[PDB]
């Protein structure tokens, strides 16, 4: 609506976590989640 | 951990798992900041 926001609101990834054996966090940044019109301007390829 | 505000009781001793980091034992073993120190099975120098 007004105040476009476009930021995380609800966390439904998982319900709970009890035991953690590893943790890692990156540096702060800001990513634009605003919608776009037209073709796909971005490409991401990952190998795991 | 060594200087934490509070420690758990002897019966309720906390089990802390440490990983995903580096350990600098030179400042710990060689600082002579503790009354007594001993190791079982491996000498402190070899552990470094």
């Amino acid at each position: 609506k007004n105040n476009k926001s476009w930021m995380e609101s609800e966390f439904r990834v998982y319900s709970s976590a009890n035991n953690c054996t590893f943790e890692y966090v990156s540096q702060p940044f800001l990513m634009d989640l605003e919608g776009k019109q037209g073709n796909f301007k971005n490409l991401r390829e990952f190998v795991f | 951990v060594f200087n934490a505000t509070r420690f758990a009781s002897v019966y309720a001793w906390n089990r802390k798992r440490i990983s995903n980091c580096v350990a600098d034992y030179s400042v710990l073993y060689n600082s002579a900041s503790f009354s007594t120190f001993k190791c079982y099975g491996v000498s402190p120098t070899k552990l470094n």
